Order: C-alpha cells, then structure tokens, then sequence
C-alpha cells in the first residue's frame, strides 16, 4: 500500500470535468459511421452564414412578414433617414432573434467585424442612391445626413448588382465586449439615409422594400459560454 | 503507453495522460479539435465567384 | 487561431468588392479593408471555445424522480429521454443528425418525511438503480426477481460519498442519432407521427436496497447527462419557442421578435 | 462569349433553358452519388433504372396573389405518382435518390416580388392541438400545392398542420431558414431558381413512402405589387428531376 | 469579366460606388501629390493630417426644375466648415491640397436632361 | 542571494559619495563602506519571501453568507468581490494593475437551530453552488429551471469530506485587472464614478439540494481566494486609512503617525 | 486497484499549500498580455525608494 | 504521502466491472486441465446448428 | 513490467495493465478472445460433404 | 470479424447448392448469394458479445 | 515527461512534478522566481549618475 495523501475537494461534482469512468457495457460492439453532408465542427461557421434581419419590429409588424421588409418610397426632399439601429448583435431587439445573436445569446463575451448586406426589391425601372453610416461609439447617435458623413459610410447606387455590403469595422477600446449590455462599452449607432430621391417611370410603383442580412465576419470571436436567456420551462415536458 | 500532450495555454506546458481502460468509450472528450471550414454552408454554389467582379454578368 | 486583418490604402479601380448579388445565395465574403483604408493588426483570438465538443461538454440534469422506502410506491420507474428538459433539448436540436458517447452521473438525496413514530433509528440507506433494454420483464413489485440484474446492468450506491459514474458506447441501430424524424411508425400513414417514432433506448428503475427506520423516508434521484467526442451534421436553426410536448414538436404561434417604439428609434 | 446567366441543364429526354438564373446552388458541396459498397447495408443486388427515373417531372403550377403567405411541397409526395419513378417506387420496399430543384417564375420589368426557395432536410410540421399529432392528408399534398396560412390555425380539437407563415410550421423563425440550402428570386434580378442537393439520411436506403427526406418551401419575403393594367395573374412552376435513383426489395405494389 | 461604366474609389473611410460612370477625368493629365522639396519656398515642417482630412464630404443637395438656370459653388468655402478639414485651415496659416470632385444625378429612363460639370482655375465673377 | 559587503580601508580624497542631491529624485545608492571602515562579510540571505507570488499566494476569506433549508430565504446570492474583505483589499490595492489566476475553496458547515418540533430524522443536507455570468437568468425561486445549470458551472458537495476546489483562468476583457479606475460608467460624466464601473465579475448562488430533517437548519458558506502566477506593475502607496465602502475609496481623514512626548525623546 | 494507505492529515485544509485542482472552465482563451511600464518583481524593490519620514510627530 | 483526488463514484459497485481483486486463498495449485470434445468459444456456433421448428403450434 | 494492449474501439486507442497480485487468480477476464470454429457441431461427419454435389450418391 | 458476402450473377448449372440431405445430420452450409443474384457487401460486425466470457462475466 | 526541479534548501535535494492537466490554469504558483531589478523606480532620470560626483555640476 503505497502512502497516499487526499486533496481539498475529494468527492465533489463539476459540471464541467473532465476525468475516466468505466462503461456500463465492457467491449460493446458500436455501428459503423457513414458520409453525411454538411458536418459541423465550430458554431462560427453556422454564424458566418447571413440571417434575415426583423428591421421593421414594431408593433403588429413582428406578427406579419412585414417585420424583415424596410419601408422606401420617392420623397420631395432628400436627407430622409430611412432606418436606425444599435451596432451590438446580442442585446439589441433588432439583432437578438437572428442565426449570430441566437449563437451569442449563448456566449458572455464577442469580438470582430459584422457584415451588413442590403438587397433591393423594387421594379427594374426603379433607381436610387442611399447612405448607409456606421458611427463610432462616445459620439450621439447622428440625427442629420451631413453628421452621419463624418461617421465612416459606404454611398450606394441601386442597378447594376442589387445587393451592397457595409462593414462595420471593430472600433473598441476593449479586446472583448460583452454580449449583454455593458455602459464601459458601447458598440456603436448604424443609421441609412437617401443620397438622393427614389425615381421612377410612370406605371412603376414610388415606393418599394429593402431586405437586410447579417453576419460574423472572419476576424470574429467568443468566450465564457453561459446559458441562453430564451430558453425556459416551468415544468419537465410530456 | 504514456501520451504527452500540449496544455491550454495565452499567446504573446505539457500535460501527461494514460487510458487505463480497454472499452476506448471510457476516455476522455476531445476538446483540442480546432478545425473549421465555412465553405459547405457559405459559397455553395457549384461556378466560383471572385470576391471583386460583377456577381452576375 | 482567428484571421488577422491586412493593412490597406486609397484606390480608385474598375473593380467593386462591397457589389454582390443575395439571389445566388452564395454568401457575400468582403474584409474590413476592402470597404476603408485599415492598419495590420495582428490576432492572437483562438475559435476555442466554438467547436462543437466543448459547447456539448457539461452535465445537465435531464430528470428527476421520487420513490419511498414504505407505503404503496416503493420504486420509480422513468423512461430514458433527453426532450423533457428545455436546455438539454434546445442545444440537441441545433444539430439535424448528432453522434456521441453519453457520460452518466446519479446524484441522490434522501428527506425524513414528517411522522407519527417516535424513537425512530436509521441505519445507512443503500440505493440500487437497475437499467432494462426494450423487452427486459419489467419488476411489477419491489420484491422481484427482475432485482436480481444477472443479464442486467446496475450500480449500488452507499449514502454519504462521491456520486455513481458510468460511460456509455454510442447506441443506435441507426448510424447517427435523428433529433428530428419526418415520419410515420407504419406504411400506411395512419398512426402516430414524429420522432417518438424512433424512440426506443430502454427504461431506468430505482429502489430501497434496505429501510434502515420505520419512519417514512422519500428520496429523489437526479439523472445528468454529459456528450462526449461528439460529431455534427445538417445544422438547423435555433428553436425560437417554448416546448410544449417531448413526443412531439407541437407549438403555440410565437411573435418574430420584441418590438421597438420606431425603425428610427435605437431603444428596445 | 458567354453569360454566366444563361443556363442549359439536360437530364434524361428533358432539357430545361433559362436565359436569367442565378448561380446554381449544390447545398452541401456535394454532388448526388450511387451509394458505396462499403456503406451498403443490404446483400441483395440493387436495380437501377437509369434515364427513366432520371427525368424533369413538371408539377401542377399555382397563382401568386398580392396576399399569398405561402405555398409547400413534400417532394417524395410529390413524384409518388407519376411515370416509372411513381411505379418503381411502388414496387420496391427501398428507395435512395438525389433530386434536382427548378423553380420558374415570370414577370414584366414594372412587376416587383421576391420569393424565398429552400429546401429543408426532416422538417417536422406541428399540429395545432397540442395533443393531436398532425394528420397525414394535412402534411402531405399528391398531385397539389399544400399553402402556408398567414394567420395561425383557430382555436380547435382535431387533427390540423399549424400553418402560420413566420413559424413555417417548423416553430423556427422564417429569416433563419438561410442556413438550409435555398436561392432567392427577385423580380428584377432573377427569372428563376436551381437547387441540387445530395441525398441526405442517417440509414443508407429508406422507404419512401413511410419516410420523406426534403420539403421544398417557396414564401413571398416581399408581396407582389403592380400599376393597373399590368398582367394581374403570375404563375409559379416547379419541375423536380430524381438523380442517381436506385431500387431495392423487390416487393408486391401498395403500402400497408 | 469587368464593365468599363462601373466603379469604385475608396479615400480615407469613405467609398462611392456608382453602377453606370462616364471615364474619370484627370484635368492636365497630372495627379495630385505633395510639394517638392527643390520648389518648397517655407523653412518650417509642414503638418499633414493624413487620412482625417483626405476623406470625402457630402454637401447639400439642389433641385433640378425645367427652368433652373444654374447652379454654382466656390470649392474652398464649400470645405471651410467640414470635419477636422474645416478646423486645420482656421488653425493654419499656409494650405496648398488636390481636390476630388464627384456629381451624382439619378433619373427614369423616360426623362431626358444634359448637365455640364466643369471646375475652372482662378474664375473672377 | 542579497549583495555581500565589502571590506574597506581609510582613505583621503576629492570624491565625495556621501553628499547628493534630492532634486534630481535619482535615490542616493551608497553601500557602509563608503561611509566608513569596513570587514569583507559574505551573505546567504536570500529575498525569496518577498517576492510578489509569495506575499499573494495565500487563502483569505474573501466573504461569508447564510441560507436556510425552510423559510422564506431558501437560498443566498453574493455578487463577486475582491473589495468587501480588509486584508484582500490592501495588498491587492499596493499594486495598480495586477494579472493572476484565482483559486477557489468554499467550506460549507451546517448548524441546528433550535425550534418546537421533536423526534427530528436528519439525512446529510447535500449543498449545490452554482455561478452565473453576467445576463444568465438569476434564479427567482429555489425549485428554478436555472438550477439545472446545463450552460452553467456548478459544484455538489456532500456534508463530511475534503472542502470543493475550482481553478479559475485570468478573466478580464482588459489586458490586466485594475485596482484603481479614474473614470466615469459614460461620455457625459454624469453619473457613478469610481472602480465599480469596470465589476461585471458575475454573481455565485448556494441552496441546500434536499432537505434532511423536519427541524430548520442555518448554513454558512465561506468564500476563499488565492492568487495563483501572479504578473504586477505600477506599485502605489501603503493605504494608510480605514476602509468605508466597497464600491469608492472614500475616507475619513486620518492623522499621518502616531504620536511621541518630544522629538528628542526614543518612547512613542 | 493499487493498493494504498491514506497519510494522517488526508482531507484538510491549509491555507499556505501548493496543489493541483481541475479548472471552472475547459480550455479558456486569456486575453493576449501587452507591455506595462514599473512592472514589479519583489517587494524589496518598493522598500529601496526612499520615503519622508513623519520626525517631528508630537502632537499638532 | 503522493497527493491524490477522488473522481465521482467511488465505492460504487457496477454487475458489469472489470478490477483486480486479492484471492481468498493465497498460492492454491489448481487441478491440472485435461482434453474435452466439443469445446466452445462463441454463442453464435451453436445458434448456427439447425432446430426443428414447431410450426402447426395451435391448440393441443 | 507494464503490459501494453489495444482497446474496444469501432470501424470505418492503447490501455496499459499492470498485475500487482502473484495469485493469478486475481487477473481481470480475457474479455478480448475473438476466436470461433463451428466445424465440431456443424459437419461433424467423417466424410467431406461439398457445397453443391449430391448429398447422397 | 462477421463474414462479408460475394457478389453473384445468375447461371445455370448441373451444380444443386440448394439441394441437401437432413439425414446425413451436416447442417447445410449455403450463402445468400447461390440462392439469389447479391451484391458484393463488406461487413465491419464483430462477434464480440457473444463470446461465452462476456456473456457469463456479469454479477 | 515527469521535470525534475531543486527544493528550497538552506546554505552554508529535487522534487519531482508532473501535470495531470491540460487547462494549464490548473498547475502550481511559481514560488521559484527570485529576479528583481530596482531600476525602474530608483535611478529613474535619463542621464546615469555616479556614486562619488558632485550630484549637480
Ligand atoms: C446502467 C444505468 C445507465 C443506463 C443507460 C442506458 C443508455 C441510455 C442512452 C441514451 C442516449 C440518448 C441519445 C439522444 C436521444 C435519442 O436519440 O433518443
Ligand atoms: C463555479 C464557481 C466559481 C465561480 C468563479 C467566477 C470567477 C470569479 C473571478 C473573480 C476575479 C477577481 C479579480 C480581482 C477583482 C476584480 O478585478 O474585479
């Protein structure tokens, strides 16, 4: 009998460890593996792929499809704001609900770029050129076209490819910013503008719709994973 | 049969482990797998697309 | 390790990176310099933390169940299913086909029952938990020869010590685990529909080894299950509501998302 | 020169030709492919039709209204009854195939919609009385589109597929049915849609009719909206090819 | 393949993108580029504020009516309240810069209208 | 090995090492033998008790709470303070930024409070402890589905045996834990102001598991924390004063030393 | 099973001891380290600097 | 002393465990072994023998 | 004298052992003997029979 | 290892595999293939649990 | 891959450890590290000092 000594915390259970247990069945006999398509080895590739964004979440919106569609029409004045929303993926109700917010709901700390892509679905006959802004955070949301400028922004034309894609660049004074809503760090205000009025033929409709997809750029990250908010049950299921 | 293995370490250290069961269900999980690639869900589409040309053409 | 971004500087060119088209459905793949001029930094970020085996590695308690050294229910008996607790259940269906080695931990707890005895002495409580594959003769009284587990696997446990361990091999007639079926049980259609269908992993039974009092005693016993070297296909998308049954995917209709005041407005 | 939105694609004695597509989509990277013999569970040499199996089938069409929520099909339904692909079937206790997806819809310039094509592996319908399970001519359509209902099903007791748009029936947000394969048509961008997908299932072979795989799904994201005048009818068309079809369990027709 | 009519130019944090352009326009032929030494008349080290400056400024736009005579803007007091730009001529006595100038215009295929976009040295109105 | 005298004989000369200057703020450096005559002396003492990992690598008892099995209070919560303990706080506060793992073990002991009901049974009360990072729903009630923990760490303890232990890797969003925060929680300065604006450590819960006996029994839990591979920099003052909130430095003021009779005299 | 013998002391706790336990969390990425200026290695280095001495302490 | 920990489930007893266990009888000298016909290492060998089968197994 | 051996593993991963015992008895079973021979009980006749020849001639 | 059966080809033959006698008391030996046209399948199933050690060393 | 380290000893004699983890957060506190440098906090001002000069000159 060799001599042994006890460490603190002999007998105790972790969650999360990591040890060797004997199985219940000695030299079971397992089913052979076979080809399935789309294996999975890390949650950020799922994120990598664009999610539908619920832009319009307001009232009885959320209820009909109209939530993801943006409203656009041909206006008398240009410098009109045609949306505003929180840079942050997982607090914000915007963002919350969709593929890379689900996945962060998940995990207490992210970090890296987003991409926004915004797609078009008007007539052909239908032309315009909208401002889409991100602004760094310490400054007030902007709350005119000339203020959004300054914030860095993309000019995009309508025709031609349908689709744009604004990178928000990561701007942080912190390696990591927390996915629930920190004052320390704030991620940012992304705001869209009319660079110019929407025209159109006559027998074509003045207004139309704008989709907006999201997602985890390469450079993007996440730690400490933590249980979901979401998801509850007050009783085990039947 | 003793295994050394590198430990979980910061950037800018080897751990020993032995399996003392035959059932090779009764080991430990595989955490050290860090292999992804995007390419199955993103860019699915059969004709490759270069990242700066019109999209359709 | 994460991609580090590439420094970058004005230019003017033929060419467009930020145009794409969404109907291909290619995803569109653009870095931060292609849109602005940005600075070589470099990333030590590790994807550590996102693989899907350490997402999937931590005990949680899929059940638990109370039975009683005296009176008419002196066993419980519960069938073995991960859909009946919600976490467990959502994080499983993120995967269409999973395939993974389940890791066993029993935790049991007994409370004296308040009673009219008096002068009660208790010797130490023995727990037997007894494992049946489908058709195994299920005990109908705590008395049985089913107790006697000779074909059976089981465990003994002696109160006051480290909680019961057991690893299991991957069973299924299946090669992979289906987390969703779009099925009927029999060819002609009529029947149950779901996931139930394929429902066939054997039944959990726990007992009193010995009384050691008269006095009523009732234990409850938790079961935790812990993936291990996991493997995932098809991913789906995440469930987006509260569960209603664990036999099947039935839901009442839920609202996209919370509502903000305006499309403006950057508050919840 | 060539367009890359120019496209022929010629399966069996069909051959089908758009002048506008979108790139074609494989979903996983994978090309559909006759099953291994180091996979192969059964002993028994498996038939192989070849060109007869493998040929465009052109379903029924539909009407694409200013307020249609949606409309769905379960594809092994769908090809259930029709030429020798319906009858081989029929005849054999074991069924694997790949199977192509074309979606055609047309419209004037002026005209403006956009409708979603995915194809989703083991959607699961949910009824809406909890507990009921959903009734078998309510999950699947023969010969006909089955529609999504924008409102969801009424208060009720009884068998009934819960219907409702934003859920898809699968009680999944609608925006997040990205990650399954699918090809978007705008109007102003796309004629029409090409989705490829491998066969995918946990066995190796599976009875058809017991067990489906895929469900084709198209919603409008966008309604369809046009000026006074304009043609008021829109007619969507989905043509489904099987590829790669094999046979096995030579067996007596009908399921029971 | 590439289309001669589409374009993108990317200054500082700011990037234009226009679908259908006319080819770009280098007045003399010469780009512009930093003072020479050999010709540089001042002693003292100038400061160059790099990509603050460089970047580009949206003004406010005009209205194209079927009777619009014309429309006319002095480019250095157009910039002179703008961004740091504004702030770093105010603060300095010396600034000699390039200019880069884009005029966007969207209409329906069915309207028909020719604008002339001209930039003159030394105008005196 | 600390630095060894050396011998030294009388000598007359220009340089003068005892004169300096304090203007400069450059700290005079002169051995005894400069001053005066000297004898060669090696040293074998050693400065290896003062070093940063050795003065920090000790448990202290950071916090304790108490929860009870019956009664409205079945649970307690503490928020994850280095500050609330005196001893922790000052020599953790004599460096600015400070980088290190954190060991911790939690000593559970039970007591029987005395109450009317009689001929009680007591089964051995199992203790769970469950952290929570920040935005995990809190518990509201002590029989929550947040107690299932499956996205959550936790530790069960059974009553007689060694007390649980969990290592913890540096945890900050900053390269480095700050002792001291000059700044304001937003851009505006109005508002808190202190260190309290970067604590988002997360919060721990303890419940008793199961219920032994009829009788209440009180538990206290005690919290330790040992610096483990510390890294310092920036080393400030001794802090001189009384502690008075764990959220600001706020003091009352305080005489510099005690006091002597005369400045010639030697008592205090 | 090896057999064993439990040393006298076996489950108890000092607070001066130096072991090995199981991390909370698997496999944790720590934030990368940077350069701080005064970086500090012993106790003793503090003592050196010189400090003001209180010598006329009485009273006021 | 070698410092040690205490995985979860020890002193637990499983019907299907495989450990090293002392003989109550220390050095016995079994009986030696001797030819037997028909020996048997797998189950499935006898299975692969034919059974009569009582196929009209209605009523007497 | 540590003995080195394979584990249960599936298809399409060393445990070591050590006997600290001299009783012999007191071994773990030879779970892992994978070896069959059904030709006593099946074809037990003295004359070869082939697979496809008249049983009877 | 369980054994793998060999792809077969439809032929006619002198040769009665099928064909047997019970008296003799060999048990007939014959794979799926004589009976029927097969395809060459590999089989990774391992007699493993019905080894007589496994299945008597159970408490 | 056991290290062999020297103990702490008095003046005027190894321990073995090995790690049985990978988390590499889970090992021993590094006692062992006696370096200091007063530099940085004495003799801070740029141009060097001798010991016997006139301190201002
Ligand atoms: C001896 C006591 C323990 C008995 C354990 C019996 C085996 C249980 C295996 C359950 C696997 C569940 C897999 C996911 C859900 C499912 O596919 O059914
Ligand atoms: C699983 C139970 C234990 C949970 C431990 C959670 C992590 C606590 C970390 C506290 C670090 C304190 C560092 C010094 C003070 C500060 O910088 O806030």
């Amino acid at each position: 009998g060799l001599p042994t000594m006890n460490t603190p915390g002999s007998c105790q259970f972790l969650t999360s460890d990591d040890f060797q247990s004997p199985s219940a069945m000695p030299q079971y006999d397992v089913t052979p593996e076979m080809r399935i398509p789309g294996e999975v080895k890390n949650l950020m590739e799922i994120a990598e792929v664009d999610s539908v964004v619920p832009v319009q979440n307001v009232g009885e919106k959320v209820n009909s499809m109209e939530a993801y569609q943006i409203p656009v029409r041909s206006n008398e004045g240009s410098g009109t704001q045609v949306f505003g929303f929180p840079l942050q993926p997982g607090y914000s109700s915007v963002f919350s609900r969709t593929l890379l917010g689900e996945i962060l709901n998940y995990y207490t700390h992210w970090s890296g770029s987003i991409k926004l892509t915004f797609m078009f679905c008007g007539s052909a006959m239908a032309t315009g050129k909208f401002l889409l802004a991100y602004s760094p955070l310490g400054a007030g949301a902007p709350t005119k076209r000339v203020d959004a400028m300054l914030g860095t922004h993309v000019v995009w034309d309508v025709g031609l490819q349908s689709s744009c894609v604004l990178c928000i660049p990561w701007i942080s004074q912190t390696h990591y910013r927390y996915v629930a809503s920190d004052e320390c760090t704030a991620g940012g205000f992304i705001t869209c503008w009319y660079q110019t009025n929407i025209v159109v033929p006559a027998d074509a409709q003045s207004s139309c719709y704008i989709m907006c997809f999201v997602s985890a750029c390469n450079d993007f990250s996440v730690r400490l994973l933590k249980d979901t908010p979401f998801i509850s049950q007050e009783n085990f299921f039947q | 049969g003793a295994q050394v293995s590198t430990q979980k370490t910061g950037a800018h250290i080897h751990y020993t482990n032995i399996n003392y069961y035959k059932d090779a269900a009764s080991n430990s999980a595989t955490r050290q797998d860090f292999a992804q690639d995007p390419g199955k869900f993103t860019e699915p589409v059969k004709d490759i697309m270069i990242k700066s040309l019109p999209a359709l053409n | 390790r994460v991609a580090d971004t590439v420094g970058t500087g004005p230019t003017n060119s033929e060419a467009i990176p930020a145009l794409t088209a969404a109907e291909t459905g290619h995803t569109s793949q653009v870095v931060p310099g292609d849109t602005m001029q940005t600075r070589h930094v470099k990333n030590y970020h590790s994807r550590s933390e996102s693989t899907v085996e350490n997402f999937l590695c931590r005990s949680a308690c899929v059940y638990f169940t109370e039975y009683k050294n005296s009176g008419s229910k002196r066993y419980a008996e519960w069938v073995v299913t991960t859909r009946q607790a919600a976490q467990l259940r959502r994080k499983l269906e993120f995967f269409t086909y999973i395939r993974f080695d389940l890791e066993l931990t029993f935790v049991i707890t007994s409370t004296q029952q308040p009673s009219t005895t008096q002068n009660q002495d208790a010797q130490i409580l023995t727990h037997q938990i007894m494992y049946v594959p489908p058709g195994g003769p299920v005990p109908d009284k705590v008395d049985s020869y089913v107790w006697q587990t000779s074909t059976n696997p089981s465990v003994f446990w002696t109160e006051g010590n480290a909680p019961p361990r057991m690893s299991i091999p991957f069973l299924s007639i299946g090669n992979a685990y289906s987390n969703f079926y779009d099925g009927w049980s029999d060819f002609s259609r009529d029947g149950v529909y779901g996931i139930n269908t394929l429902n066939s992993m054997g039944t959990l039974y726990a007992r009193h080894v010995n009384t050691g009092g008269t006095g009523p005693i009732k234990s409850t016993i938790r079961i935790y299950f812990k993936p291990k070297h996991v493997k995932a296909w098809i991913p789906r998308p995440p469930r987006l509501c509260q569960y209603e049954k664990a036999k099947n995917v039935n839901f009442q209709p839920s609202g996209v998302t919370t509502t903000r005041q305006s499309i403006t407005a950057m508050t919840n | 020169g060539y367009s890359d939105r120019v496209r022929s694609i010629t399966l069996g004695n069909s051959t089908i030709t758009t002048q506008e597509c979108a790139n074609v989509v494989v979903g996983y990277g994978v090309w559909p492919d006759y099953l291994k013999d180091n996979e192969a569970t059964a002993e028994d040499q498996p038939t192989q039709p070849d060109v007869a199996t493998c040929r465009f089938y052109t379903l029924d069409s539909v009407q694409w209204q200013k307020t249609s929520p949606g409309w769905w099909w379960k594809l092994p339904d769908a090809l259930s009854n029709l030429g020798l692909f319906g009858q081989n079937m029929q005849y054999h206790y074991l069924g694997r195939t790949g199977y192509t997806i074309h979606v055609q819809c047309n419209a004037s310039k002026f005209h403006q919609g956009c409708l979603l094509v995915v194809c989703v592996p083991e959607a699961e319908m949910g009824c809406a009385t909890l507990d009921n399970t959903p009734s078998s001519a309510e999950l699947l359509g023969g010969d006909a589109a089955k529609e999504f209902a924008g409102e969801p099903i009424a208060s009720g007791s009884n068998k009934l597929v819960q219907r409702v748009v934003y859920n898809a029936g699968m009680g999944i947000g609608v925006g997040n049915l990205t990650i399954f394969p699918h090809q978007w048509i705008n109007l102003r961008t796309n004629n029409s849609a090409t989705i490829v997908m491998p066969y995918t299932n946990s066995v190796p072979m599976d009875n058809m009719f017991r067990h489906n795989n895929v469900t084709l799904m198209v919603i409008p994201f966008v309604p369809l909206d046009y000026c006074p005048g304009s043609t008021t009818y829109v007619p969507i068309t989905v043509t489904i090819a099987p590829m790669n079809a094999e046979y096995n369990g030579l067996r007596l027709a009908g399921h029971q």
